[PDB]
């Protein structure tokens, strides 16, 4: 069992860096994937990007790689920075862990399989917004 | 948002808009508004640790079947948002969670 706790600044201005830390306890980061999910109030859930043990810096198409998810194994946390934010990016941000399970439908020697991700253990999330002050 | 109105004590077979383009592996998520989201069904038949025998899925044998979520005897506390994270084989990486489906319980 893992326990995911998150904390951020809470209030940002446009053209800044929204850096929110998501720390884990109990288990290490040996075989646990890491990702972040965003959801605007009034909108649905949006997977913005994930990271793996091979430092996979892959992100969502809407995001268009404007965000970086960093995984520091020294002090045991998961940081997500948002450089050059917009005022129309108000959302509540959840961090969760994933599992790279493969669904095999043909043979594995030809590449007839795909990887699906299961976000099993989530976090409660922080509510950040863009205000005037 | 596709609202499904089902009263208390009645079952609900909620589907999603993305059809199966081959071998699928869907991940049903239950997102309470403001709270933490939770997993319901992964790999279309497997229940994780924490979900009782009320949320059941459909297996992927003999392709042509639809991807749905069967809730037998929904309680009053299941007022949340349901997501269909469809992972088919012929459409590549599905970054989007799909349409946020809001289940409305009547009564
Ligand atoms: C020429 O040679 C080549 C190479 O030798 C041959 O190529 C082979 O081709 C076949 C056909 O394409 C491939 O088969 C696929 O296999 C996967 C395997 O996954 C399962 O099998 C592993 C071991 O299987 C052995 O034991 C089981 C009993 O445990 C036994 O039933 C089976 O017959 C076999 O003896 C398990 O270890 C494995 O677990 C692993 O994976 C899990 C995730 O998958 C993971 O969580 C575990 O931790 C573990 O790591 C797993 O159980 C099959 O999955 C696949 O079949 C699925 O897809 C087809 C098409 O969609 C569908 O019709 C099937 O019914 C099946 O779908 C089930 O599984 C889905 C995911 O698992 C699930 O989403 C579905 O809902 C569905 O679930 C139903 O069945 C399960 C039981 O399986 C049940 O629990 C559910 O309740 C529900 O009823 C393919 O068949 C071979 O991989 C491939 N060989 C190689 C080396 O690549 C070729 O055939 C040769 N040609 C000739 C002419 O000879
Ligand atoms: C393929 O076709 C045969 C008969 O035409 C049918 O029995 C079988 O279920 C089909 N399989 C799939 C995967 O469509």
């Amino acid at each position: 069992q893992v326990q995911l706790q998150e904390s951020g600044p809470g209030l940002v201005k446009p053209s800044e860096t929204l850096s929110v830390t998501c720390s884990v306890s109990g288990d290490s980061m040996n075989n646990y994937y890491w990702t972040w999910i965003r959801q605007s109030p009034g909108k649905g859930l949006e997977w913005i990007g994930y990271i793996s043990d091979r430092e996979s810096a892959t992100y969502n198409p809407s995001l268009n790689s404007r965000v970086v998810i960093s995984r520091d194994t020294s002090k045991n946390q998961l940081s997500l920075k948002l450089n050059s934010v917009t005022p129309a990016d108000t959302a509540v941000y959840y961090c969760a862990t994933a599992r790279r399970g493969q669904r095999i439908y043909g043979v594995v020697s030809f590449g007839e399989f795909f990887y699906y991700y299961s976000m099993d253990v989530w976090g409660k999330g922080t509510t950040v917004t863009v205000s005037s002050a | 948002v596709r609202p499904l109105s089902v009263a208390l004590g009645e079952t609900a077979r909620i589907s999603c808009g993305r059809q199966a383009l081959g071998s699928r592996a869907v991940q049903w998520y239950q997102h309470r508004p403001g709270q933490a989201p939770i997993l319901l069904i992964y790999n279309n038949q497997d229940r994780p640790s924490g979900i009782p025998e009320r949320f059941s899925g459909t297996p992927d044998i003999n392709f042509g079947t639809r991807a749905t979520l069967t809730i037998s005897g929904v309680e009053a506390g299941d007022e949340a948002d349901y997501y269909c994270h469809m992972w088919d084989s012929r459409s590549g990486f599905s970054w989007s969670f799909g349409g946020a489906t809001r289940l409305t319980v009547l009564g």
